[PDB]
This record gives structure tokens, C-alpha cells and sequence, in this order.
């Protein structure tokens, strides 16, 4: 979910609480 | 209805901005935007 | 007050409340299990003009770190 | 634990820390987008750190090919609640992060928005989306 992927469909509501994230070992 | 949900279904208020429990109860008679919290419930003990 | 004084011995509530509560108070104490991950949303009134702008401008608001932000001044704050 | 987030001076310059570290995403991806409307720098140095597959970068840590990698939180989540070993290591809860969900690209419009919704909220509202986290999802320790 951004912006520009926004602007050109619609999204229904979400249901798994993700974000971003660094992987090290 | 009443509390925060009977004052805006009566019309004296325009948009409640508070931390709302999001269900499908009230969400069949009023609209939401997307989330900006993300959490649950707990228990208190001392 | 009441679980304070040692009257109650456990209570529903909220995540991110309970977290403030005993970063405030060392004597509160949060169970384990974390459950009902849903969110909190804007009350609003049926269908108007005044739903996607907002919706739009918290997913902007989230997007980048205002929200952290906010979380510095009331949520990531402890004792 | 070494890295703290974005905000982390290993983010500032490579060069700041003795070991030269290296750290890439999968091209033509949406988190490369991020970058670029966030830190056009960091896309610079991520230019000579980029790779080609998702286990291809998982191979990498493992071997030593490379240092760090950056990919979303529940695939990331997966792949490390199974992983043999279990040297690597994820960093944080999505706290310095989008935060953001997932969700169903419909056409403009579309009528069947509000049964649709309808239904995700009664989904979690039931608990029947926890017991598909527990099928599909694995936390140890």
C-alpha cells in the first residue's frame, strides 16, 4: 500500500499488521 | 444509541476522533478510514 | 485506583495504554498473551467528502515518520 | 543487537565503519520505491549492493555473500521461524517502519467494496484469521 498504487485502484481494508524490516545475521 | 456514537448519530457531531474500537457493529452504520493504530487487549495485575 | 489499592486482581484493556501505564508505574504489570489485533479508527458520519482526503492523509501520515514522531512525544516515552 | 534502524549511522556511510558492509533489495520491487522518495542516497550505495533472487540474498547471509538485506517484515518472519540454525537475525517489530498492511486491489469503484469489507472485519472479528496465522506461521522460542 503506497501512494501511486493508490491512485490508480482501490483497496479493501487489511488484515495482517506488516511493515518493513532489516535481515543480518 | 448513545456516548460518542449517540452524539454523532443525532447530528450534533461532524467527526469523532478518538481511539474507537474498530467492529462490524458500528461499522454498519457509520465509516472509517484506514487504521493508525495497530493493537490489542491485555490484563492488568499488580 | 481500585487494582492499585490491591482491590482488583486483573482488567481488559488496551496494548499501547497498559505500556505507558507501566512505564509510569513500576507496580503495573501486563500479562503475557496478545491477543485481538485489530485497530483504531476515525468515527466519522455516513458517505461525504470528508472520508477520502482523511483517509488518504493518514496513509501519508504513516507512510513516513510523523507518526514516530508522535510516538517519541506521548507512546515511546518511559521512566 | 547491532543495528538500531534507518536511523542508524551504518545508513550515513559505509565507509564510517571499518568493514565495508553491503546491503540490497530485489530489483524492480515495491520497497525499492521507498528508497528512492526516502533516501535517493541510499539507493546510490544500494546500487552496487543490489542481487537477483530471494534466496539468492538468503544464500548470501548464510555464506557471507552478504551482510545485510532488506525485505518485508511477514515474508522476512517465515522464512526465519523455519530456518536451520537460525543465524539470522530480524531486527526490531516494525517500529521504525511503514507499519502498513496488505490488502486486495479492486477495480475503481468497484460494488463489491462493502461486502467485501464486511466480511475481513467479521473474519478477525471471530478469530478464524488467528487460527490461518497459526497454520501458516511458526514462532519458535
Amino acid at each position: 500500500i503506497n501512494e501511486e498504487r493508490s491512485e490508480v485502484v482501490d483497496f479493501s481494508v487489511p488484515f495482517v499488521e506488516t511493515g518493513i524490516s532489516v535481515m543480518v545475521s | 444509541w448513545n456516548g460518542m456514537m449517540g452524539e454523532l448519530l443525532s447530528g450534533q457531531a461532524d467527526m469523532i476522533v478518538a481511539p474507537l474500537t474498530i467492529n462490524n457493529e458500528r461499522a454498519q452504520y457509520i465509516e472509517f478510514s484506514k487504521p493508525f493504530k495497530y493493537q490489542g487487549l491485555t490484563i492488568l495485575v499488580k | 485506583q481500585a487494582v492499585r489499592d490491591n482491590k482488583l486482581h486483573a482488567f481488559i484493556w488496551d496494548s499501547a495504554v497498559l505500556e505507558f501505564e507501566a512505564s509510569q508505574k513500576c507496580d503495573l504489570v501486563t500479562t503475557g498473551e496478545l491477543f485481538f489485533r485489530s485497530g483504531f479508527g476515525i468515527g466519522m458520519r455516513k458517505d461525504s467528502p470528508w472520508k477520502q482526503n482523511v483517509s488518504l492523509s493518514i496513509l501519508k501520515s504513516h507512510e513516513n515518520g510523523f507518526m514516530e514522531d508522535l510516538d517519541k512525544t506521548w507512546v515511546r516515552y518511559q521512566e | 543487537d547491532q543495528v538500531t534502524g534507518l536511523s542508524d549511522k551504518k545508513f550515513q556511510r559505509p565507509h564510517d565503519y571499518s568493514p565495508p558492509f553491503r546491503f540490497g533489495t530485489v530489483p524492480n520491487g515495491s520497497t525499492e520505491r521507498n528508497i528512492r522518495n526516502n533516501y535517493p542516497y541510499m539507493h546510490q550505495y544500494m546500487t552496487k549492493f543490489n542481487q537477483r533472487g530471494v534466496e539468492d540474498a538468503l544464500v548470501s547471509l548464510k555464506t557471507g555473500k552478504l551482510d545485510a538485506f532488506i525485505y518485508d517484515a511477514a515474508v522476512l518472519n517465515y522464512k526465519a521461524g523455519r530456518d536451520e540454525g537460525c543465524k539470522l537475525v530480524t531486527i526490531g517489530s516494525g517500529y521504525i517502519f511503514a507499519t502498513t498492511g496488505y490488502g486486495i486491489a479492486l477495480q475503481k469503484g468497484s460494488p463489491w467494496k462493502r461486502q467485501i469489507d464486511l466480511a475481513l472485519l467479521q473474519f478477525v472479528g471471530d478469530g478464524e484469521m488467528e487460527e490461518l496465522e497459526t497454520l501458516w506461521l511458526t514462532g519458535i522460542c
